[PDB]
């Protein structure tokens, strides 16, 4: 089968401090033989194609010449002659003509983190120093537009989302920013929900949703396509019973999760101790997967709720991310945070949805 | 599938 890896290269390293971040133990960066071995393992090792995706902390942070050497490795080593896809996400503020070149020449996807308009971003998004960063991002995107580097704007929803998305959308807008990936603001795992002045609660999704459907569906009708990757998902669920992300189809995949050390996980929302599946230098992606760890982990995802179980949008929702699940260390799944938000959204937005799927064939 | 945390086109 293909193999599709989340790459840590600075691990949890950041020169941010963004409010709401759990995502930065540092193993500090990905040491040249620690790369070696997993470029090797994973050429060897796929099958039709494979896919290194590098994220972080920052990964920035490992530098360009870290990312040279990916590139040469994998000029050198596919013996196989797979396809290779690569693709950074970015917090963009130590983006600069180097790298934007490096990335278009390299045909890497890239995500870069933007919270919407100045305000709106700054709010949460802030330097070491507590500064602001949304004019280092818009030069990022800047210096993307001018090498003609692919992205899309990753940008998370937090409760101040959910009241301005007026303001967010028409920004995105403004800026041409066509491919756009919303993220909710998770609480850190196992604390009380709800905690904090940023954190997303499920009257908030509803409203996020509910109003940033408006706003793309009113673009549908005038012939402005605009990609949102939530949506996009609901439209593949419905023409093809499935969907490419994960979250979305009712159970969890190994996302074969590599930090700098070497250790193995299997998702990003579970970089810790107890699903460590090993090391990717002594083990192969096979044995990895096949470990007690991972299929554990990936089985306790499997368990239907029974509210899910009578749900008329089971077909749709499918119980939703099993992160948005896990109320309690080793309590068992309990229902999805956001069940209400989806329901509420699914009466609001579906007669619409039909209809853009409908026209999409 | 890739979380969402990871940038994807469909
Ligand atoms: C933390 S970053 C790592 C890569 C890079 N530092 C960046 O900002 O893009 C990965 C993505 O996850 C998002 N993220 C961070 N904290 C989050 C949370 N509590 N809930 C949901 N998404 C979050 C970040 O904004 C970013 O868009
Ligand atoms: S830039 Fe990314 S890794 Fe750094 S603190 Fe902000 S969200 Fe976290
Ligand atoms: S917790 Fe969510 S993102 Fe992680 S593997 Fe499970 S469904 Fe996918
Ligand atoms: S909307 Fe709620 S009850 Fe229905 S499938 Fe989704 S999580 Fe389950």
């Amino acid at each position: 089968p293909p193999l599709s890896l989340l790459i840590k290269p600075a691990s949890s390293g950041c020169n941010l401090k963004c409010t709401y971040c759990f995502y930065h133990k540092s193993y500090g960066i990905m040491r040249d033989e620690v790369l070696e071995s997993m470029v090797k393992r994973v050429l060897n090792e796929a099958n039709g194609h494979c896919s290194f995706a590098f994220q972080g902390g920052e990964p920035t942070l490992a530098g360009l010449e870290f990312f040279e050497k990916l590139m040469e490795l994998q000029r050198k080593h596919n013996y196989k002659n797979l396809k290779i896809y690569n693709s950074l996400q970015t917090n963009g503020t130590l983006i600069d003509e180097s790298w934007a070149k490096f990335l278009s020449e390299n045909k890497f996807l890239v995500g870069l983190s933007m919270d919407g308009p100045k305000e709106i971003h700054n709010l949460n998004r802030k330097d070491c120093c507590g500064l602001d960063t949304f004019s280092k991002v818009e030069r990022a995107a800047e210096l993307f537009k001018k090498y003609k580097v692919e992205f899309n704007i990753l940008c998370v929803v937090t409760s101040n989302t959910a009241r301005h998305v007026n303001k967010v959308y028409k920004y995105f807008k403004e800026k041409d920013f066509k491919f756009l990936q919303f993220i909710n603001c998770l609480d850190p795992l196992y604390e009380e929900k709800g905690k904090y002045n940023y954190s997303l609660k499920p009257k908030d999704y509803t409203k996020f949703l509910k109003n940033l459907f408006d706003f793309w569906y009113e673009d549908f009708l005038n012939g402005n396509r605009v990609s949102i990757r939530y949506f996009d998902g609901l439209l593949e669920t419905i023409l093809l019973g499935k969907s490419s992300s994960c979250g979305m189809n009712g159970t969890c995949t190994c996302q074969f999760v590599v930090e700098s050390d070497g250790s193995v996980y299997p998702c990003d929302f579970y970089v810790l101790d107890k699903w460590r599946l090993g090391n990717i230098q002594d083990m192969t992606m096979k044995e990895l997967f096949e470990t007690n760890k991972n299929h554990e982990f990936i089985k306790l995802s499997f368990k239907v709720h029974e509210e899910c179980k009578k749900c008329k949008w089971f077909r749709l929702c499918k119980g939703g991310c099993r992160r948005c699940r896990d109320s309690k260390e080793d309590s068992a799944l309990e229902l999805n945070y956001y069940c209400q938000s989806y329901k509420e959204f699914f009466e609001y937005a579906f007669p619409r949805l039909i209809n853009v799927a409908n026209n999409i064939k | 599938a890739v979380p969402s945390c990871i940038p994807s086109r469909a």
